[PDB]
Formats: structure tokens, C-alpha cells, sequence
């Protein structure tokens, strides 16, 4: 079983209880914090510890945050420490901003190019994905030196490749097949 | 990021260092046991609980110990 | 870069490498404080490797240091291994120095391709009767020797290995894989009195060692046998028990995480099987005779070991608890041995009924067994009682004492030629010695020492 | 100190306990408010103990509390039970009172 697999029904529940309550950024930063803070080398061994009680745990915890927690997710870390969950807390957090993107028609796109491109380029590239994703595209530009020309798209588990290493490869596909 | 005053609170918490050549019993079923911290521990070797007792060590995972009682294993506890 | 140990269960070890420079599918990896080798077998995820290790894991610890070697298990090849005595890391293990290598070869290799294959049918005479008559060998082809326990498998080995290099001039490969370290020992020193150890290259990995050395021998004794094969010589590979690869492959497979199949056995097995037994090939460039012996499980020929490796092999003995109780050697079964060059098209019309004459008689024999032994042979027709009585007299001449069993009983070893088998037989078939006693065909070479025998 | 039943699977009963109060491996364990001895086969971990019902399972629930006796099944042993008839336990099965008993032993050793 992955620790998605896992994830699914808490990072669901906090998910619809944040949208019902009109909180989405309030969970957002809460379960942000907790996956942070549960992946801090102190507190890693702290969760560990065979002695210490469920309960023990998630007041450890919530005493730790402090400031960052209000009642309904201070509830909801108290819920996920009695059903020894507290290792999936960075994937809880991690499938709650999935739900909270596609809800808010919002993707975060990734690009990479042999050598910098303008503003004009990418405002460009981000009016075309728009318009053929139907959804709000934030371009995440970047540089890779492995291209020898062009530039590539990853808006999720969508690519497009207009690269010319890519077309080298098919080249090379073509003529080894 | 974690912040400033998280870290302060972090470092406030009571968190119990554990020597790398010692552990705590999680488990006793059948004459195998489960053991938890044995940072150093080797394969094969032989390792002491109280009364006189040991073990050796044959399963080394990520998160504990699996040890094979070289007696009777019915005097041993959880803790 | 470098790993760390993260878990360790016996003979495989799970270790943790950086995301950028995880190591590739049966690459060798050191540990820095102790300097045992492990093989990795599979990707995890995380960077996270699966290996199993080849030497012992006494001792070890998590977070051990770890070093990939940037190649799989390579070892020393050519003319430098002839006299020389090899563990299944390629380090030399006789005492003798270091090991004049000119080049190594990695010990993971794909088979030749269906068009490098060869089409050779010549007949290799083995001056052992049974053999000779019921399961003719060819030079190039492969041999399996099948049997339980204590029934024959290294005395018929042993004296394969003595009448072969009468006729034989090029060079030999013996993999040791899994069986007796004194039976290595007793080997090494015969061929070093006899002057015939510069001729030979040894590989040792028996039943003393770990799972990993004993799963990797098989594949290090054939990269040296391809070596002169591919450098376009006829060579001999000889295998100690080609079973203890794939028991080997058992002992390890619950702790690689994969589910059991029938009997407790690895679900890869026939692949485990065929990706090893297609190398050992004899091809355009070069030629492979090779002799295996076959361990069978509590004497079960339908056990899945030996079951699924009877496809890869030219020549199948197959040998007998039964036979062997009666004071028969060698123990073989003519009715259950066969040979892919016992066609009239390859040894002739003369031997091939011979052949097919005995086999019949054999067979219908076994059909009356259950009768005789409730009432008796007086009950038969006058022609069941003829046919018994040569039975009895083909199965006494199918026997022959051996130059390597000789400190065994006392009795001096017989060398018998393809052309005196054929007369014997053709003669006990046709009646010409119907007047002779039943013992007088017990172990005597050749059909004029039967005669000869009858005579006290 | 107490016990409380956490799981219940045909004869097989999960009984939950305090860290520093874990009963021993076949140590006796008694049901409050109901004639159910329990003896103790494995230590879980988490507090928690496998145990075996000496008796059918029938009408119990989770929650009921458990109270553990300190040592393994102690029978009557000596002189008194001649003559008698007893359960596994020790308990006279016979309708003849209880038995005249001046010690009790564990049947583990
Ligand atoms: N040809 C033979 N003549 C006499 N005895 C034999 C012969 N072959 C085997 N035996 C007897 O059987 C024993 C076991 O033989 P061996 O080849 O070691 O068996 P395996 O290798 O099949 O376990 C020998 O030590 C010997 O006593
Ligand atoms: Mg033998």
C-alpha cells in the first residue's frame, strides 16, 4: 500500500470540512506546519518512542504549534495520532493542496529551456496552456544545459516536448530500430 | 520553513536520548522477541536482557530488532 | 557516491543510496569496514537497493558505509586460469600467488543468438556400455546425470571425466557449485600427480559457504568456458550439481519479497533455469561439450528442479535406488534414459535395433514383475519364460566395473568400444548365448569375458 | 491495576492494560462481574495481551474490566482432592462444597 493510499481518506475529510467552513487557508497553513514540524529530527524521534501514548503524542505536537492550530485541527491532529497515522502528515498535507488546486481551477506548471527565455515568451506560453487547459497556469521557468535548444512543458502528468534533445532521440530511436 | 519561536519550543521538548548499544522491549510471542533503539547492534550477536537472560540478534530492520530467546523467553515483558 | 546499510536479514542486505547515483541492476557494491561484496538484485524505490552478499554476514551493522564498484562481479579469463583454483569472486584460492590475468569479463551475460547456433551430430564414444547403447552422446551437445542420493552421480562423473580426455586435446572447465570440499580436495590432487592440472580451470563454491557464492559459481566457471569457446576452441564444462544454483535461488527468495510457488519454490524458477542453461551452448565460433549432474529430491523425477530441466539437455541418464540395490553399477535406467542422437539417421540401422531390441525386452519384463512375485516364473507361457531369462542377461551385461571404482570392491576398470557393445547385445537378443548362467554376465567388459567367466 | 477487554474473536480476547501494569505470559486474569478466567498467551505490545477464554464467551462485550491474579492457573493441591471432582481450573465440578485445600500451586514449571 503507498502512503497515498493512505492519505486519501484524511487529507478527503480535512479537505471538505475546510471547504463547507470557508477555512481553505487556514487547514493550508495548519497541515503545512504539521508536516514541517513532524519531519524536524527531534520531533521524528519523538513520534518514534514506544513508551509514550497516542494521546501523548498529539499534545506533544499541538503544544509544539501552538498558534498555528484552532480547534477543528488541533481535533483533526488528535484524530490522526489515535489511529497511529502520524508518519503520513507531510502526504496528508501534500494531497490536501491537490484537492485545493483542482477545486480552485488552478495548475502549477513546470518549464525547462536550453537558455533563458523573455516575458513576452512566457506570457505567451502561459495564455496558450490556459486556453487549452481551461485553468489558471503558474509557470515555474527554469534552465537545463542537457537541451541544446527549445524549451519543455509539465503541467502535471501532461507533457510537451519541443525540445531538440527530444528530436535527437527520436532521430536516434529511428534509425537503431 | 519551521519558525523561530517553533524551534524554541522544539528544542523545550522532553525527548529521551538512548544510548546506541541499548533498547526497550515492543513484543514476546513464542520465544521470539521484537526490540526497539539497538543502534549498534550487530548480526548474530548476542544480546542481554534482565535475569540472566539472552538473545540473539537475526532481523535487523529500519524501525526495530528481531531476536530469537537462547532460554526460556516466558520471564520477559514488554518495557 | 556511497550508500548506507538500512536493513539486514540473513544473506540479503537493503542499502540506501543517494537519488542521483543509485547503482544498476547486478552491480557489486564493498562495504568499506569489512570489504564484503553484495550483488544488488533489485531497485526499491527511495534510492533504497536490495542485495544479497557474497561472503558471510556475521558482524555487520546498519549504517555501515557501502561502495558501488561502477560493474557486476568480474573475474579472470584465458589462459592465465589453466592449473589455477578460483573462488566465485575470481581471487585465487590454492595458495599458489596471484593470477597473471590479461583481462577480466563481467559474469552477466546475454545467450548466443538463434543465429549464431550450431548443428553438430558427431558421436562421442564414452567406452561405457549402457551409455553407448541406450543414450549415445555428441561432441557440442549437452549431458545430465539424474539421481538421489548415494545412488552413482560423482563415480559416473569421475569416470566420464577420465574416458573423455583419451580423445580430447583442447582445454576444460570444472565449476564446483554447491557439494563435499574433500571431493574438490581428492580431484585437485589426482590431476596435480597426473600432470593433466595445467589443462583445466577449477572454480570452487561448496556447501560450506553462504547462499550468494553458492547462487553466482555456476555463472563465474561458464564466463571462463565462453572465454575459449569464443576464442574458437572445443572445450569441456563440467558442472559438480547443477541443482544447488537453483536451491541457492530458493534459500533467498522470501527474503527478496517475492510469493512462493508450488513445493516452497521461487516463482522464477524455469527463468532462473533458462537464462543460465542457454549460455552453456556450443555455437559458430567455437564448441561446448557439457556434463551436468542432477540432484533429484527424495528420489521424486517429478519434483519441479528436475522436472523443468530435463528440456534443456541432449542426453538424458537417468539413474535408479532400484537398479542400484541389486548390485548393478552403473545404476542407470535404460526405459527412463534417453538421447537426441539415437535416430537411425545418426548411428546407423545396426546399432539403433540393437538398441530398440533391448528396450523392448526390458520393458516387457517390467510388465510381468507383479506376477512373478505373487506365483512365481513356473506360471508363464514358454515364450514369457525365453524373454525373461535374456532380460535377466541384458540387465546382468548392462553393468561394467569402473577404473575410478576400483578402491570401492578391487576388481581392475574395463574400457568397452561401441563395435563389441553392439555384438554383445545383437548376440543375447538373437539366443547365440542362451546356454551360458545367468552370472556370468556380471561385471565383465567386454561379450567374450562372459565366456570366459562361465567357464568356473 | 485493571485491564479493559479491547477485542473479542470467538474464543480469543485482546485485553488492554496500563505500561507499568502488563500481566506476564500465562498469567490468570479474572472478568470483573462475571465468572470468565482468561490466561494470557502473548505480549502484543502497546499494552495490549492475546489471551484465551477457560470458559465460553457468550454475553461479554468490550469494555468490561479485567483484574489480573499475579501469578499462572493455581489449582488445590494435597490430600483434599482425593475423592473429588475438578474443573481446569480447580473448581469443584461435583456438587459435594468446596475442598478442605492448605496450599495452591501453578500448573506451569
Ligand atoms: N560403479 C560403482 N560400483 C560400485 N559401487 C558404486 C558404484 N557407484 C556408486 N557406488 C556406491 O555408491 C556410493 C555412492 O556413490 P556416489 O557417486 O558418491 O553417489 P551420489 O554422488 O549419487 O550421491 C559409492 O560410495 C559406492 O559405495
Ligand atoms: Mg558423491
Amino acid at each position: 500500500a503507498e502512503l497515498t493510499t493512505l492519505a486519501r481518506p484524511y487529507a478527503k475529510a480535512a479537505f471538505e470540512y475546510a471547504q463547507a467552513h470557508q477555512q481553505l487557508a487556514d487547514w493550508s497553513a495548519a497541515l503545512g506546519v504539521l508536516a514541517a514540524v513532524s519531519q524536524d529530527d527531534t520531533v521524528r524521534q519523538l513520534l518514534k518512542e514506544p513508551q509514550l501514548t497516542s494521546s501523548a503524542k498529539a499534545q506533544s505536537l499541538i503544544d509544539v504549534c501552538g498558534d498555528k492550530l484552532n480547534a477543528p485541527a488541533q481535533n483533526f491532529v488528535r484524530t490522526v495520532a489515535e489511529n497511529k497515522r502520524l508518519e503520513l502528515l507531510p502526504t496528508i498535507a501534500e494531497m490536501y493542496e491537490q484537492l485545493k488546486a483542482e477545486q480552485e481551477k488552478s495548475v502549477e506548471v513546470e518549464v525547462t529551456s536550453a537558455f533563458t527565455l523573455s516575458k513576452e515568451q512566457q506570457d505567451k506560453l502561459a495564455k496558450a496552456l490556459s486556453a487549452r487547459l481551461s485553468r489558471e497556469v503558474r509557470l515555474h521557468a527554469s534552465e537545463d544545459a542537457s537541451l541544446i535548444g527549445g524549451v519543455i512543458i509539465r503541467a502535471g502528468d501532461l507533457v510537451i516536448d519541443g525540445s531538440v534533445r527530444g528530436k535527437l532521440a527520436k532521430l536516434a530511436e529511428a534509425l537503431k530500430s | 520553513e519551521i519558525s523561530e519561536i517553533i524551534k524554541g519550543r522544539i528544542e523545550k521538548l522532553d525527548v529521551a536520548s538512548q544510548a546506541r548499544n541499548e533498547g526497550t522491549i515492543v513484543s514476546v510471542s513464542d520465544g521470539i522477541v521484537r526490540i526497539y533503539g539497538l543502534a549498534d547492534v550487530m548480526y548474530g550477536e548476542m544480546i542481554e536482557f534482565p535475569g540472566g537472560v539472552y538473545g540473539m540478534a537475526l532481523n535487523l530492520e529500519q524501525d526495530s530488532v528481531g531476536a530469537v530467546v537462547l532460554g526460556e523467553y516466558q520471564g520477559l515483558a514488554e518495557g | 557516491s556511497s550508500g548506507r546499510i538500512v536493513q539486514i536479514i540473513g544473506a540479503v542486505i537493503d542499502v540506501e543510496f543517494p537519488r542521483d547515483a543509485v547503482p544498476s541492476i547486478y552491480e557489486a557494491l564493498k562495504v568499506q569496514g569489512v570489504e564484503t561484496t553484495l550483488e544488488v538484485q533489485q531497485q526499491l524505490g527511495d534510492g533504497v537497493v536490495r542485495s544479497i552478499a557474497m561472503g558471510s554476514t556475521e558482524g555487520l551493522k546498519r549504517g555501515l558505509n557501502v561502495d558501488s564498484t561502477g560493474a557486476a562481479i568480474s573475474v579472470p579469463v584465458g589462459k592465465a586460469t589453466l592449473g589455477r583454483i578460483m573462488d566465485v569472486l575470481g581471487n585465487p584460492i590454492d595458495e599458489a600467488g596471484p593470477i597473471g590475468e590479461e583481462e577480466r569479463w563481467g559474469i552477466h551475460r546475454e545467450a548466443p543468438s538463434y543465429a549464431d547456433q550450431a548443428g553438430g551430430n558427431e558421436l562421442l564414444e564414452t567406452g561405457i556400455k549402457v551409455i553407448d547403447l541406450v543414450c549415445p552422446f555428441a561432441k557440442g551437445g549437452k549431458v545430465g546425470l539424474f539421481g538421489g542420493a548415494g545412488v552413482g552421480k560423482t563415480v559416473n562423473m569421475m569416470e566420464l571425466i577420465r574416458n573423455i580426455a583419451i580423445e580430447h586435446s583442447g582445454y576444460s572447465v570444472f565449476a564446483g557449485v554447491g557439494e563435499r570440499t574433500r571431493e574438490g580436495n581428492d580431484f585437485y590432487h589426482e590431476m596435480k600427480d597426473s600432470n593433466v592440472l595445467d589443462k583445466v580451470a577449477l572454480v570452487y563454491g561448496q556447501m560450506n559457504e553462504p547462499p550468494g557464492n553458492r547462487l553466482r559459481v555456476a555463472l563465474t566457471g561458464l564466463t571462463m568456458a565462453e572465454k575459449f569457446r569464443d576464442e574458437g576452441r572445443d572445450v569441456l564444462l563440467f558442472i559438480d550439481n547443477i541443482y544447488r544454483y537453483t536451491l541457492a535461488g530458493t534459500e533467498v527468495s522470501a527474503l527478496l519479497g517475492r510469493m512462493p510457488s508450488a513445493v516452497g519454490y521461487q516463482p522464477t524458477l524455469a527463468e532462473e533455469m533458462g537464462v543460465l542453461q542457454e549460455r552453456i551452448t556450443s555455437t559458430k565460433k567455437g564448441s561446448i561439450t557439457s556434463i551436468q549432474a542432477v540432484y533429484v529430491p527424495a528420489d521424486d523425477l517429478t519434483d519441479p528442479s528436475p522436472a523443468t530441466t530435463f528440456a534443456h539437455l541432449d542426453a538424458t541418464v537417468v539413474l535408479s535406488r532400484d537398479i542400484a540395490s541389486l548390485g548393478i553399477y552403473p545404476a542407470v535406467d535404460p526405459l527412463d534414459s534417453t538421447s537426441r542422437q539415437l535416430d537411425p539417421l545418426v548411428i546407423g540401422q545396426d546399432h539403433y535395433d540393437t538398441a530398440r531390441g533391448v528396450q523392448y525386452v526390458l520393458q516387457r519384463y517390467k510388465e510381468l514383475k507383479d506376477i512373478i512375485a505373487i506365483l512365481g516364473m513356473d506360471e508363464l507361457s514358454e515364450a514369457d519364460k525365453l524373454l525373461v531369462a535374456r532380460a535377466r542377461k541384458i540387465q546382468r551385461f548392462l553393468s561394467q566395473p569402473f577404473f575410478v571404482a576400483e578402491v570401492f570392491t578391487g576388481s581392475p576398470g574395463k574400457y568397452v568400444s561401441l563395435k563389441d557393445t553392439i555384438a554383445g547385445f545383437k548376440g543375447i537378443l538373437n539366443g547365440d548365448y542362451d546356454h551360458l548362467p545367468e552370472q556370468a554376465f556380471y561385471m565383465v567388459g567386454g561379450i567374450e569375458e562372459a565366456v570366459e567367466k562361465a567357464k568356473k
